[PDB]
């Protein structure tokens, strides 16, 4: 369904 | 505000009245409006050369880089004409100096097409590419040749020549700094080492220049340096390179950096360990295959072991690294599960450290973004009870990350959705639908919609949690994204049994759903709500009916459907406006004719005595004025201010309408 992934650079 | 307000702005700029442009915005509306050729009032103001119009158009908050149907920008139009003191006002407030159209030409491509003088000086100072040609294949230096004028073409080739010299001075310096990375003098090494890493901290293009100089193999070799100060700065440089695009990440991988970074995860020096975690986290921000290279290097067992670190700061970095790995596909997510991270991640949800709590929620949220068996692995690890408890956290960021994790779990099958329900999440979710935090509102609304898209048992549990009254109440929210997601939730609930569909309508949702559908534009949903029993004549507290909305928004299909279902064609709001008023003001000709066809009052006056002929004659809607006169519009009607429609056409400068009115009188 609503499968959201989140990335983060630093 | 209205489509009447931003009507003559387009021709006031094309004419050139600072005053008329000024009064057209004075009340406040759309600073940049539409056009048949996709133009905006900023484009035509710079084409004709009215400097007093391009400056007033951006001090209120418009957009300097607007595109038409061909991609033309205000800078492209300011260079075709040759107006200098109109170019820099665009360059001052962020304008695409190298903006490309569908033609491929640039402002300096066209500045040399006509051979313009001082306008090339300011675009080159702002970094205008002279080397990039169009799709024809003729550079700006070449278009000045074919024009027959080599005045500023000499300035074009010098800047291009100086650009070639400076790019080769950079490559000369970068190559020598890479050479100094092999120096036996540690002072000379670190001076070069810090310089390269500092350059790599800039944009993605500066990172490529460091890569193109061959710095990566030297930086990887420095990762085994006995000097921990050199080793730390080498880690800092590689981490800066890995913060760029996926191509730069892959170059770090192809340079063989991962085996050294994994080994550095066992370093007792916590500054070096933090930098290695920094570098690995940036590489794991890449695509799935770049995340997999980190996995294939054996980083997972060290990361999971770092989740038991006493150092709470190092623990946040290991969580950051794991969260990026779990942002990949199911193969990458399953590797994190197989490494044993879920038991440690669930245990970390009981940490009193709120920063560790957020970082642990991030990792679980990404793992829960995978397939159903990956979601089930999160459920099997016991995350749901801790997640539900975190919904009562005073920290709104921890609450927002917990809602995100619950939304990802609720995106699986009915068995995973039912697990969320069994953990007692719905009461907290329904209560969060009254949160003043609008971001928490959407997050709780996203979670409920995923639950509502399950079986009839999962839909029934949503109803039993009292969600319908709060969901119906959200249909009147000023945020339209909240209206839409609350509409989607109520639609998923209506897709259950006939009893569940009846409960949505006994909650009074059809009144507000019809209002939403009348504004959006799709008529089949309007037919749906009407067919299901929505009252077409129900007005708001303002007296606005669905027939008012579509006439204001310009939805001809909805206007016709509503009239076919017995909608009051002459319904009045609290101001006395009929749908004919709204359509004659916004300039929708077809809607005006349909209303008049269905018996709309051609001479109806509002509270201040304004007739539809007043609005059409005021706004420059020539065709609507003509149509109104055919249906018997009173040419001599006066509002409360003693203005006839002929007077209003004169006070607005609509001479074509004034000519028709003075002789139809």
């Amino acid at each position: 369904k609503r499968k959201r992934k989140r990335k983060r650079k630093r | 505000g209205g489509s009447c307000l931003g009507k003559k702005l387009l021709e006031a700029a094309r004419a050139g009245q600072d005053d008329e442009v000024r009064i057209l915005l004075a009340n406040g509306a759309d600073v940049n409006t539409a056009d048949e050729t996709g133009f905006t009032p900023l484009h035509l103001a710079a084409w004709e050369g009215h400097l007093g119009i391009v400056e007033v158009l951006l001090k209120n908050g418009a957009d300097v880089n607007a595109n038409d149907e061909r991609g033309h920008t205000p800078l492209h139009l300011a260079a075709y004409t040759g107006h200098l003191e109109i170019v820099e006002v665009l360059l001052k407030n962020g304008a695409g100096v190298n903006a490309t159209d569908v033609i491929g030409t640039a402002p300096l491509h066209l500045a040399a097409m006509w051979g313009h003088l001082e306008i090339v000086e300011v675009l080159l100072k702002n970094g205008a590419d002279p080397k990039a040609q169009d799709k024809f294949g003729k550079t700006p230096k070449d278009l000045a040749k074919d024009n027959g004028h080599e005045d500023v073409a000499k300035l074009i080739d010098k800047k291009a020549q100086e650009e070639e010299e400076e790019e080769e001075k950079k490559k000369k310096i970068l190559k020598d700094l890479v050479k100094k990375l092999s120096s036996p003098n540690e002072n000379e090494l670190q001076n070069a080492l810090w310089t390269l890493g500092n350059i790599a901290s800039g944009g993605n293009e500066q990172i490529q220049a460091v890569i193109d100089a061959g710095a990566l193999p030297a930086l990887v070799q420095l990762l085994s340096s006995p000097n921990e100060q050199i080793l730390q700065e080498a880690l800092w440089a590689l981490s800066n390179i890995a913060s760029g695009g996926n191509e730069q990440i892959q170059a770090v991988i192809d340079a063989g950096a991962l085996p050294a970074l994994v080994q550095l995860l066992s370093s007792p020096n916590e500054q070096i360990l933090q930098e290695a975690l920094w570098a690995l986290s940036n590489i794991a921000s890449g695509g799935n295959e770049q995340i997999q290279a980190v996995i294939d290097a054996g980083a997972l067992p060290a990361l999971v072991q770092l989740l038991s670190s006493p150092n709470e700061q190092i623990l946040q970095e290991a969580l950051w690294a794991l969260s990026n790995i779990a942002s990949g596909g199911n193969e990458q997510i399953q590797a994190v599960i197989d490494a044993g991270a879920l038991p440690a991640l669930v245990q970390l949800l009981s940490s009193p450290n709120e920063q560790i709590l957020q970082e642990a929620l991030w990792a679980l949220s990404n793992i829960a973004s995978g397939g159903n068996e990956q979601i089930q692995a999160v459920i099997d690890a016991g995350a749901l009870p801790a997640l539900v408890q975190l919904l009562s956290s005073p920290n709104e960021q921890i609450l927002q990350e917990a809602l995100w994790a619950l939304s990802n779990i609720a995106s699986g099958g009915n068995e995973q959705i039912q697990a969320v329900i069994d953990a007692g999440a719905l009461p907290a979710l329904v209560q969060l639908l009254s949160s003043p935090n609008e971001q928490i509102l959407q997050e709780a609304l996203w979670a409920l919609s995923n639950i509502a898209s399950g079986g009839n048992e999962q839909i029934q549990a949503v109803i039993d949690a009292g969600a319908l009254p709060a969901l119906v109440q959200l249909l009147s929210s000023p945020n339209e994204q909240i209206q839409d997601e609350a509409e989607k939730t109520l639609l998923n609930i209506a897709n259950g049994s006939e009893e569940q569909q009846k409960a949505v309508y006994d909650a009074g949702a059809l009144k507000y759903l019809l209002i939403i559908a009348a504004k959006r534009g799709f008529a089949d949903r309007v037919r749906l709500y009407l067919r299901l029993g929505a009252d077409q004549n129900t007005a708001d507290e303002t007296g606005f009916t669905p027939l008012h909305l579509a006439a204001w928004e310009g939805h001809l299909g909805i206007v016709e459907v509503l009239l076919k279902n017995g909608a009051d064609v002459n319904a009045n709001d609290e101001r006395g406006h009929t749908p004919l008023h709204l359509a004659a003001y916004t300039g929708h000709l077809e809607i005006v004719e349909v209303l008049l066809k269905n018996g709309a009052g051609v001479n109806a006056t509002d509270v201040i005595g304004t007739a539809p002929l007043h609005l059409a004659a005021m706004c420059g809607h020539l065709e609507i004025v003509e149509v109104l006169l055919k249906n018997g519009a009173d040419v001599n009607a006066q509002d409360k201010f003693g203005k006839t429609p002929f007077d209003l056409a004169i006070d607005n400068g609509n001479e074509d309408i004034a000519e028709v009115l003075q002789k139809a009188a």
